[PDB]
RNA sequence: GCUCAACGGAUAAAAGGUACUCCGGGGAUAACAGGCUGAUACCGCCCAAGAGUUCAUAUCGACGGCGGUGUUUGGCACCUC
RNA sequence: CCUCCUAAAGAGUAACGGAGGAGCACGAAGGUUGGCUAAUCCUGGUCGGACAUCAGGAGGUUAGUGCAAUGGCAUAAGCCA
RNA sequence: GGUUCUCCCCGAAAGCUAUUUAGGUAGCGCCUCGUGAAUUCAUCUCCGGGGGUAGAGCACUGUUUCGGCAAGGGGGUCACUUACCAACCCGAUGCAAACUGCGAAUACCGGAGAAUGUUAUCACGGGAGACACACGGCGGGUGCUAACGUCCGUCGUGAAGAGGGAAACAACCCAGACCGCCAGCUAAGGUCCCAAAGUCAUGGUUAAGUGGGAAACGAUGUGGGAAGGCCCAGAC
RNA sequence: UGCCUGGCGGCCGUAGCGCGGUGGUCCCACCUGACCCCAUGCCGAACUCAGAAGUGAAACGCCGUAGCGCCGAUGGUAGUGUGGGGUCUCCCCAUGCGAGAGUAGGGAACUGCCAGGCAU
């Protein structure tokens, strides 16, 4: 599970998720899982997803996440007022805008990778499509 | 531990923009720091405030080697 | 400068203030109502910034 | 021998630009040399399926502004973010 | 820091403050074989007086250019030239070095000449 | 010469109980019910590693995903003091 | 009471919003004149080691500022007489 | 809680600061009346300014992945070595309210000029009210980018505003009612009937009463477009 | 008038760094000596004084060179003031403003006052 290993503060402002992605094109991999969606991704969905897709590749290739989720996430528990300070982080999400290559992989036919992305997919809640590396 | 605390705004910032037509003694800038520095007929107190020390234009400029801000007061 | 009139075509009612201080700056008074003003770029600059409530002829 | 029809923008712009993507054409530049840089229109589908083949980015392409041939080598290409569409392409005089 | 941008540092300020007060200075260099002397307009772009051991008609009156002696002479020269085209009040300008020995020995010239500083 | 620190400092000088209670008021403000919301809850689905001797989907189903209801635990304080 | 963010590129701007600090110190840690320039890494060197002091090179203020933060600071505001 | 005749002019506020203060009060802000004073003030144009926001970026502060190179830590040695871990540095890729070697749009300050505006401006003096705001838009904090939630900024409307539209519907859209008319033109929104006005014209799409509630996902539903594979050496 | 050098400025990287070459009559530098003026929390390293045996090695100046820094279009993209709109956490249209990064390319500074050496 993706997290990060030390942060300047622990708590973060909501924000907004506006924008156009960087980080478009395949540039490690010869394929890639790019979303067409707007959303976050939790550390568990890009865990899920990455475990579908490297058993599906049977352990084969190399594969990269092109996402870190160092968004901290907070939330107030069950019977608890308003105000009183800022919830407790409980997880860590990475902020997507459309156009993000999520996962890239290498080392496997187009098929298996078409096929391991479809399985990746189904765990995530935005949505994507299959990418190949460009001459430019 | 707790948080809630904050201090009062100092109300900092520039006082007189460039082409105002200040008299002797107007305070052009109030800073922390030598942000701006004090150019011709500028003097600057122990706050780092920039003042006017003649009657006339306020004029904001970029010189020497550091690229630094100067405040300087042109005759009007 | 040659002659414009200017004519306001839809309400000052819900407008920017900004917007309210250009109509009096043009002295434009209700729906409708058609003004003679010098063509000049300040007038000119006040009908564009005016310009989707004011009709112009030249 | 890629052959690339386009023609000069009478306008330039975002709100053209956007306009001419609407429209299935995309904008383009031409630069390099002695000579003015030009800026150019082209049609989607065409140099769509033309950029699909790995020759395009290596080879001199021969581009047709109004009868005259401009021989030039693509340095750029500016993508769609998700779609497989073209946004803009950067062309050097060759 | 090297000799001469140690030196430059060290007279950086003085130059500054005498930029600020527009004042009329006597620059002095000094060198182990000669010592120089400008009367510098508060601009800094333009020369009003000049004397120095690389002047033939002071060099022949001396054993030895880079000495206290033709540093006194230098000192007397400048101070002359600058009172010949009315230039009485001025600022020292020691440029990094000591006012001590070679330096003190032309301002002491150019005092006694009838130059105020 | 005052941690007059409740820091524009009511006095030099001051803690509690009331279910024995009382008055003026408030739906400006809580408890019940209504309302808004739907995190939680309940119900459904999407993906399918795996269980099922063999076989994913007879019956189940991990890691994750999307909803529906207004229905529990809650949030709010809009109605009635 | 002080500093930063929230604060929407003048000022100002709220919440039981996010982070910290003050209630002192100093007769020099003040004035001026004159001078000086860090951190960190690599190489070599009695005891001596990952790190003490010494020498060279890289580096160029990332150091330092009595103390929180921010703005400053080489003409130093840093360090010495 | 209540506060009694009429007409006319103007017209708030629900903010800041302080308060044993918090539904009270005071100064300021905003209203009104009077006196005085400048082209005083507003819009726009041109001229003179400072930004560190949006966006972007990754040198700095942090954080992050892949590759390359590697001081150092952990296990075998009885200094040498290892399928481990690995800061710095180099190349590649991202992320930031409390990062910035970049950096707008707006806004704001100042100068000049015209037109317009019943002085709209400033000062002094008389009289106040008000310091419970609400919704909607934009930018945020908080909360679950939950609430007809809560807290700032900024604009609009309601408050204190009738008329037309959104079935009904303070706060949305159009529009600001001095009085009379059994005249006319328009706005938003509309034109088959209830119900004023097109069963209007022209060209397409849909067959679901979709229109007239809802997602991941699923499917030879159907319209348009550009390409491609195989095929009379006989494809499906 | 030209070439070279020193000083003092303008400007503040198109101006800096690196690499290669090059200069000593003059200037500059290193240099020689040090009891003394003066100096070292030690040291003539630095500051300083008295000089001229040596050398341009270093430094410094000049010339060359795009490895790096630096400057940098055009076009597109991001954002945004005003008006309008949608499927309104986010976008789109009209209009005005319009980045940052990257690309082509530029680039081995330019300039004033005074003084000294040399040459015509
Ligand atoms: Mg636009
Ligand atoms: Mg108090
Ligand atoms: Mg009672
Ligand atoms: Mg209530
Ligand atoms: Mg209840
Ligand atoms: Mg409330
Ligand atoms: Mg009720
Ligand atoms: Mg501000
Ligand atoms: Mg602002
Ligand atoms: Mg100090
Ligand atoms: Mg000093
Ligand atoms: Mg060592
Ligand atoms: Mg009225
Ligand atoms: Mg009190
Ligand atoms: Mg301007
Ligand atoms: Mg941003
Ligand atoms: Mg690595
Ligand atoms: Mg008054
Ligand atoms: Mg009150
Ligand atoms: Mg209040
Ligand atoms: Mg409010
Ligand atoms: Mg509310
Ligand atoms: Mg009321
Ligand atoms: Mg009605
Ligand atoms: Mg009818
Ligand atoms: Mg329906
Ligand atoms: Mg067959
Ligand atoms: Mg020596
Ligand atoms: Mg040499
Ligand atoms: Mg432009
Ligand atoms: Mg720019
Ligand atoms: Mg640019
Ligand atoms: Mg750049
Ligand atoms: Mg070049
Ligand atoms: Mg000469």
């Amino acid at each position: 599970m993706l997290q990060p290993k030390r942060t300047k503060f622990r708590k973060m402002h909501k924000g907004r998720n506006r924008g156009l992605a960087q980080g478009t094109d395949v540039s490690f991999g010869s394929f890639g899982l790019k979303a067409v969606g707007r959303g976050r991704l939790t550390a568990r969905q890009i865990e899920a997803a990455r475990r579908a897709m490297t058993r599906a590749v049977k352990r084969q290739g190399k594969i990269w996440i092109r996402v870190f989720p160092d968004k901290p996430i907070t939330e107030k528990p069950l019977a608890v007022r308003m105000g009183k300070g800022k919830g407790n982080v409980e997880y860590w999400v990475a902020l997507i805008q459309p156009g993000k290559v999520l996962y890239e992989m290498d080392g496997v036919p187009e098929e298996l990778a078409r096929e391991a992305f479809k399985l990746a997919a189904a765990k995530l809640p935005i949505k994507t499509t299959f990418v190949t590396k460009t001459v430019m | 531990t707790r948080n809630g605390r904050d201090s009062e705004a100092k109300r900092l910032g520039v006082k007189r923009f460039g082409g105002e037509s200040v008299l002797a003694g107007s305070i052009i800038v109030r800073q922390r720091g030598t942000k701006f520095h004090a150019g011709a007929n500028v003097g600057c107190g122990r706050d780092h405030t920039l003042f006017a020390k003649a009657d006339g234009k306020v004029k904001f400029e970029v010189k020497g080697p550091k690229n630094r801000k100067f405040i300087s007061i042109e005759a009007e | 400068a040659k002659t414009i009139k200017i004519t306001q075509t839809r309400s000052a009612i819900g407008r920017l203030p900004k917007h309210k201080a250009t109509l009096l700056g043009l002295g434009l008074r209700r729906i409708g109502h058609t003004v003679e003003r010098e063509d000049t770029p300040a007038i000119r600059g006040m009908i564009n910034a005016v310009s989707f409530m004011v009709k112009v002829e030249e | 021998m890629f052959t690339i029809n386009a023609e000069v923008r009478k306008e330039q712009g975002k709100g053209a630009s956007r306009r001419l993507r609407a429209a299935n054409k995309f904008p383009a530049i031409i630069y390099g040399g002695k000579e003015a840089p030009l800026a150019i229109e082209l049609d989607h589908d065409k140099v769509m399926n033309m950029q699909a083949k790995a020759e395009f980015y290596s080879e001199v392409l021969t581009i047709v502004v109004d009868g005259k041939e401009i021989k030039v080598k693509a340095q750029d290409v500016q993508r769609h973010p998700y779609k497989p569409k073209l946004q803009h392409i950067d062309f050097v005089r060759a | 820091m090297d000799k001469k941008s140690a030196r430059i540092r060290r007279a950086t300020r003085a130059r500054r403050k005498l930029q600020e007060l527009g004042a009329t200075r006597l620059v002095v260099h000094r060198t182990p074989r000669h010592i120089y002397a400008q009367v510098i307009a508060p601009n800094g772009s333009e020369v009003l007086v000049a004397a120095s051991t690389v002047e033939k008609a002071i060099a022949e009156q001396l054993k030895y250019t880079g000495n206290k002696d033709a540093a006194a002479a230098v000192g007397k020269a400048v101070a002359e030239r600058a009172l010949e085209k009315g230039i009485k009040d001025v600022s020292f300008d020691r440029s990094g070095f000591q006012y001590h020995g070679r330096v003190q020995a032309l301002a002491d010239a150019a005092r006694e000449a009838g130059l105020q500083f």
